């Protein structure tokens, strides 16, 4: 069987996203100096299953705007990606082995744009148009970080493939070979899902849950995808159940991270964003880029292909 | 006096003893750090909330909320038809028409507040020289309707039937102070 | 106060454990105790495909015993 | 109140300054309600001679 | 049975709606500012499901805070015909009720009742963030008294 | 992409207030003065009084004087607070308005205390002030002033060395400092690019004249040395509360005389005369002579100021308010002329659009 | 220990309120499990407890019954009710509760408060008390 380990890799991210959207509001709270939800449950536990049947019980926006076989697409399809965005992602073993599969991250990462500009050009208002398209060459200059932050690690890597970084990992971490990655990492996973400092989508109304749904997805993701990559957990293959239990804190940690930020600093102003990536980071990057090629010929050796 | 809010630009010989710690508040981010481990200070502290309902906040015996027509110790409405708690209700809130109780006494036939109107400002109960008019501790008497807070009479009576209870020890605290 | 968020956490924390560990055992029920023996390159497979051709279609098994 | 002599330091290396001292919030020893009934004072003019109107 | 259970139904489909609700605080005027000393931590908003800022266009009900000019009325109206239509409504202050002072100005509304309905209204010039707190409870249980479908089974 | 021409519709709010006090008298007037800075209230109150008192010629008792300066400079600590945090909200910084807006409330409660609520304290009236204030008061604002001096920099740890503050901020809406005066600034946002000016030691009038602090000006004029002003505003009236504190001087309340104040509720109830000025200050009021003045006032936006204009009758006849606010707000296309929207919401925050007094 | 002394602290407060109807009843009440001195129990049930350790607005808090005046208050929890002279405490405008100082009996006072009526029947409606001011005519049943 098959369907059954789906039903215990997408129920269970579900059920996670909700209650990050919780402790979003929990910490940030308390952050903030206030308790968040209480009385909706025992500790707030219960507020998403109430704010997710909100939602579906909205009353029938008047669908304008045009043929409205485009006005599904845009939740429909970030939403799907971002479930598949896990499939690869492997948790001691993946569900489905990639060669390539860090690869196949960020064209189902970056291929979601397609929601944020079609939500941008259906919805015939001439401001959110160029209001909803910064938002996008700012994905897109961010993207290319997230491919030679990604590849330049690689290089003192094998293939592609994710399986190989915990056999990569196995004495040490790669946080510190490359703590520069690392940061121009983890801006460049705030940089896509916008839900950081930056935002400029709050400074695609009525079916709200799915980006709602699939932002904070991705968000859990690509905290996990930087301890996979960077804060390498323990796999020592005869308890492999202990990965994911070290797998687990980190992205909670990587998370709880995002949410120490936006109750830190406010936006950002997009004209530094540009500055920050056509000044700072990209030609500060391809050093980097250039670094770790000449590493295994200057150092001793360059990893295999298995 | 006066401080120059930001005036230290000076060409120190910026060395690399000192300049290049502003390359270590930089690419080495520090101060983001530094407003960072800040704010994770204070998940680790008190959160001052309160449950509302049943923890409810702080006032004082002064508060200026609901209206309530007092009454003496011995029945004995305690309002007098003076006309001057319309007068200086900036509001323009009332009207308190009023006769003879067929007593041969003196008091009303009306008295009004709307209480959308009625700014809540606290002339009336200190130009009432007798204390007949009041402005008490309730703020829980929000309403679905406009109607029901144009206060008449006799719910502003069989309110200060109520809170008289607690009114006479707030001004127990108040009289010989204003 | 701090730590009446850990019901957030703790419950997500004991919801990603779930997709580590059971497609770990999800995949030693099918394959027999062993793992999902990877296919990377070419050469992965016709061992794999050998060993299929050696028994029930199932690859996990036949060894010595034989000869 | 409740902070355990560890959290303390995790604050205070956290934030900097000793800020259980200068915390935040009130607990005791403030505003003890129902301070005594005062006699106030008076203003002047309540002397009963020398004091006209037109001298004010 | 049928009745008995969309009785309870009904007390489900009312509690998802009523426990986290997103309104859209207007500024305009004194009055506002209770309502940030109610997202404020002492008499906290968020505690209860409801969300400090949230668009408009996603909301669920309206705060009207403040004074209610003859030339706002128009920019507020259409909001009001943008919200979708669960939009519940509460008028603090005594400016938005009935014009508390101003009543008898004239670029001045007697009451944001004479534009749109109103779930609840609620009184103070500066109403206490607690007076609308409790407020903001009475819509919360004006409408899980209210029921739907137990009537269009009826119907 | 980039702004060049912007206009706002300054009306939303409006209301008649100025027409609205012509048939109202002085007495019966006063708290709408609380709702033009409606986040700073008593100051103005504390200028509407001295209108009245120029007219009637009365200093108030120094005791008066002495608390009308004590809130007189707590309603400064709020309005910087207001848009030092919402300045930072439509900037982004969500979170030092929540460790402030509790910080605020413990300011709200010693007008609750002292005045009858929170907000719009009809506390500061013509002839002093209404009402003393109680025992446990003056003991709890030692604790709360001297736990707050650490609650300022406790947040400038975290913004004024913060890039992502600064480079929002730095070198945005330049003023020229004689062009500021072309526009009558005048308040903040004059004294932040470094005009040495202020009323309260330049004009001073109530007991300030004994108070030992300073002016912190601000040299190159942009958002951030507004903002330093604005933090160290906050500062530099705890060295004014502590000496606003230490020194109260035993006195009286509500002037003396009975004709421009209420008398003492126990004295209106035996005495006669004091029945009759009850009866006619709560009906008829002051009967002010006729005459004009120009106060003016520093608050937290600037110079706010009073054209009163007065008559026998007891009422007044055309009052006017001057919104400090009002001048900044026509310089709003001047001062973003080469600048892009974002830092615009920057601009109204760091012109501190209290909308009350812009709207009348 | 330290950590240990808040659980020696910190499992009362679960183990402190009777059994666990008593406790889980709390739980979704009010969301508020912590150990209180009782001073109160007013006629219809409210409690009041206290602890003056805590900060300045929780040092008090109350504790509604179920079954007022037919309404069923389990959930439907109000702050119109606290009838007056526990309201004088609990907002903190004193410290002496009504039960060493309590109120003045003046012989028409209410014996049960009733809370803020929203939309149900027992409300408020408007009048207008002033008599009909004027007395118009009455023919004559007496024809010509
Ligand atoms: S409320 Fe007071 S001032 Fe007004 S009519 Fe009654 S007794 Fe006179
Ligand atoms: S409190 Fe002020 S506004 Fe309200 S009725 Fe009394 S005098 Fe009028
Ligand atoms: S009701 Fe009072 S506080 Fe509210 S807007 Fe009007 S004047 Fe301001």
């Amino acid at each position: 069987m098959f369907f059954i380990n789906i039903l215990t890799l997408l129920v269970p991210i579900l059920i996670a996203m909700a209650f990050l959207t919780l402790v979003e509001r929990k910490i940030l709270g308390y952050m903030q100096l206030r308790k968040g939800p209480n009385i909706v449950g025992p500790y707030g536990i219960l507020q998403p299953f109430a704010d997710a049947m909100k939602l579906f019980m909205k009353e029938p926006m008047r669908p304008l705007t045009t043929s409205m076989s485009l006005f599904i697409i845009a939740p429909t399809l970030s939403l799907t990606l971002a479930l598949s965005l896990w499939v690869p992602l492997p948790m001691p073993h993946p569900l489905i082995n990639l060669n390539l599969g860090i690869l196949f991250i960020l064209a189902t990462s970056s291929l979601s744009v397609y929601s944020i500009l079609w939500s941008g050009w259906a919805s015939n208002s001439k401001y959110s148009l160029f209001g909803a398209l910064r938002a996008v060459a700012q994905t897109i200059s961010y993207e290319v970080t997230m491919a030679i932050i990604l590849l330049s690690v690689l290089l003192m890597n094998g293939s592609y493939s994710l399986q190989t970084l915990i056999t990569t990992q196995e004495h040490m971490w790669l946080l510190l070979p490359a703590w520069p990655m690392a940061m121009m990492w983890f801006i460049s996973t705030l940089a896509e899902t916008n839900r950081a400092p930056f935002d400029l989508t709050e400074g695609a109304a009525g079916p709200f849950a799915l980006f709602f749904m699939a932002e904070y997805t991705n968000i859990i993701l690509m905290n996990a995808l930087t301890t996979i990559i960077f804060l390498g957990p323990l796999y020592y293959i005869n308890l492999p159940e202990l990965y994911s239990t070290n797998f687990m804190m980190e992205a909670l940690l990587l998370s709880s991270t995002f949410l120490w930020i936006r109750a830190s600093y406010p936006r950002f102003r997009y004209d530094q964003l540009m500055h920050l990536l056509w000044k700072n980071f990209l030609p500060l990057t391809l050093a980097l880029c250039m670094w770790h090629i000449s590493l295994p010929i200057f150092t001793a050796g360059v990893p295999p292909y298995m | 006096t006066y401080k120059y809010v930001n005036k230290k630009e000076q060409e120190s010989e910026v060395d690399m003893k000192s300049a290049t710690d502003n390359a270590a508040r930089i690419l080495m981010w520090t101060e983001l750090i530094r407003g960072l481990g800040m704010t994770l200070s204070y998940l680790f502290r008190e959160p001052a909330t309160i449950n509302y309902p049943f923890e409810k906040g702080p006032l004082s015996p002064r508060f200026r909320g609901e209206h309530a027509l007092r009454r003496y110790p011995s029945g004995e409405e305690r309002c007098i038809a003076c006309k001057l708690c319309e007068a200086i209700c900036p509001a323009q809130a009332i009207t308190i028409e009023a006769e003879p109780r067929a007593d041969g006494s003196r008091r009303t036939t009306r008295y009004d507040i709307d209480m959308t109107k009625c700014i809540y400002c606290g002339f009336c109960q200190e130009a009432c020289p007798v204390d007949a008019i009041v402005e008490g501790p309730n703020f829980e008497f929000s309403t679905e309707t406009h109607e029901e807070l144009l206060y008449n009479k006799e719910k502003l009576l069989n309110n200060g039937d109520k809170w008289e209870a607690e009114i006479a020890a707030n001004i127990q605290a108040d009289y010989l102070y204003r | 106060m701090w730590f009446e968020i850990l019901p957030g956490l703790a419950i997500m924390g004991v919801c990603l454990v779930i997709p580590g560990v059971s497609t770990a055992y999800i995949h030693k029920f099918t394959n027999g105790g062993k793992e999902k023996r990877v296919a990377r390159v070419q050469y992965q497979w016709y061992l794999m495909e050998r060993d299929r051709r050696i028994s029930g279609v199932n690859r996990y098994y036949v060894s010595k015993g034989l000869e | 109140a409740s902070a355990t002599r560890v959290i303390q330091k995790l604050r205070n290396w956290a934030s900097g300054q000793d800020l259980q001292a200068k915390l935040q919030l009130r607990y005791q020893e403030i505003a003890k309600r129902t301070q005594p009934p005062p006699k106030l004072p008076v203003g002047p003019s309540h002397k009963l001679s020398n004091n006209y109107y037109c001298t004010r | 049975r049928a009745e008995y259970v969309v009785t309870k139904l009904d007390d489900l489909i009312n509690w998802a709606r009523r426990s986290s609700l997103w309104p859209m605080t207007f500024g305009l005027a004194c009055c506002a500012v209770e309502m940030m000393h109610m997202a404020a931590p002492r008499y906290d908003m968020d505690r209860f499901g409801v969300v400090f800022r949230a668009s408009p266009r996603q909301a669920d009900v309206m705060i009207v805070a403040g004074t209610l000019t003859n030339k706002m009325a128009p920019a507020l109206r259409k909001v009001y015909d943008q919200m979708p239509e669960p939009r519940y409504v509460v008028s603090m202050g005594s400016c938005a009720n009935g014009g508390g002072y101003y009543h008898y100005s004239y670029s001045v509304v007697r009451g944001c009742d004479r534009i749109v309905p109103v779930d609840i209204y609620v009184p103070g010039c500066p109403p206490t963030a607690e007076a609308l707190l409790y407020g903001i409870l009475q819509l919360q249980r004006k409408i899980k008294r209210e029921q739907k479908l137990k009537i269009w089974y009826r119907r | 992409e980039m702004v060049r021409k912007c206009d706002p519709h300054i009306g939303l709010l409006h209301r008649g207030t100025e027409k609205l006090i012509e048939y109202k008298t002085y007495l019966q007037a006063l708290p709408y003065f609380d709702r033009l800075d409606y986040v700073s209230m008593m100051c103005n109150e504390q200028a509407y009084s001295i209108a009245v008192e120029k007219l009637l010629n009365i200093q108030p008792p120094p005791r008066a004087q002495w608390i009308r300066v004590l809130f007189g400079e707590i309603t400064r600590i709020l309005n910087h607070i207001m848009a030092v945090t919402t300045h930072a909200l439509d900037i982004g910084a969500m979170t030092p308005f929540f460790w402030m807006f509790e910080e605020r409330e413990k300011m709200f409660e010693f007008y609750e205390r002292v005045s009858g609520a929170r907000m719009h304290a009809a506390y500061i009236r013509p002839g002093g002030v209404h009402q003393d204030l109680p025992l446990g008061l003056l003991d709890d604002i030692y604790e709360f002033s001297k736990n707050f001096s650490l609650r300022i920099d406790e947040v400038e740890e975290m913004l004024t060395n913060n890039r992502i503050w600064r480079n929002r901020t730095v070198d945005i809406g330049v003023v020229t400092a004689e062009d500021a005066l072309n526009y009558g600034f005048s308040g903040v946002m004059l004294r932040g690019s470094g005009i040495q000016w202020d009323l309260r030691k330049t004009q001073p009038y109530d007991v300030y004249d004994q108070v030992e602090f300073d002016v912190p000006i601000g040299s190159r004029g942009d958002c951030y040395d507004r903002y330093l002003c604005r933090v160290e505003e906050m500062r530099q009236s705890l060295r004014i509360i502590e000496q606003c504190l230490n020194k109260m001087p035993p006195g009286e309340i509500k002037v003396d005389d009975a004709k421009v104040s209420p008398p003492k509720r126990a004295e209106m109830k035996t005495s006669m005369e004091s029945l009759i000025h009850h009866f006619k200050l709560y009906t008829e009021g002051y009967q002010v002579p006729p005459g004009a003045t120009y106060t003016a006032i520093e608050a937290p936006k600037g110079e706010f100021g009073v054209y009163l204009v007065s008559d026998g009758s007891s009422r007044p006849y055309r009052c006017k308010i001057k919104a400090p606010g009002f001048a900044h707000l026509a310089g709003l296309d001047k001062m973003s002329k080469g600048h892009m929207l974002a830092d615009v919401v920057a601009i109204i925050g760091t012109q501190d659009i209290v909308f009350g007094e812009i709207d009348r | 220990m330290e950590l240990v002394e808040v659980l020696k602290r910190g499992v009362q407060q679960v183990t402190g309120h009777g059994g666990l109807r008593g406790l889980l009843r709390v739980f979704f009440r009010a969301n508020d499990i912590r150990i209180g001195t009782l001073v109160g129990e007013d006629k219809y049930g409210n409690k009041y407890y206290e602890d003056n350790k805590q900060f300045f607005g929780r040092h008090r808090w109350v504790i509604y019954t179920t079954e007022m005046n037919g309404k069923n208050t389990f959930w439907d929890v109000d702050g119109s009710m606290v009838p007056p002279e526990w309201h004088r405490w609990l907002h903190c405008m004193t410290d002496d509760p009504p039960t060493t100082n309590p109120p003045t009996a003046r012989k028409f006072i209410w014996t049960n408060h009733k809370f803020n009526v929203s939309a149900t029947p027992e409300q408020y409606v408007p009048y207008s008390t002033t008599r009909k001011k004027i007395h118009e005519w009455v023919p004559p049943s007496t024809p010509y």
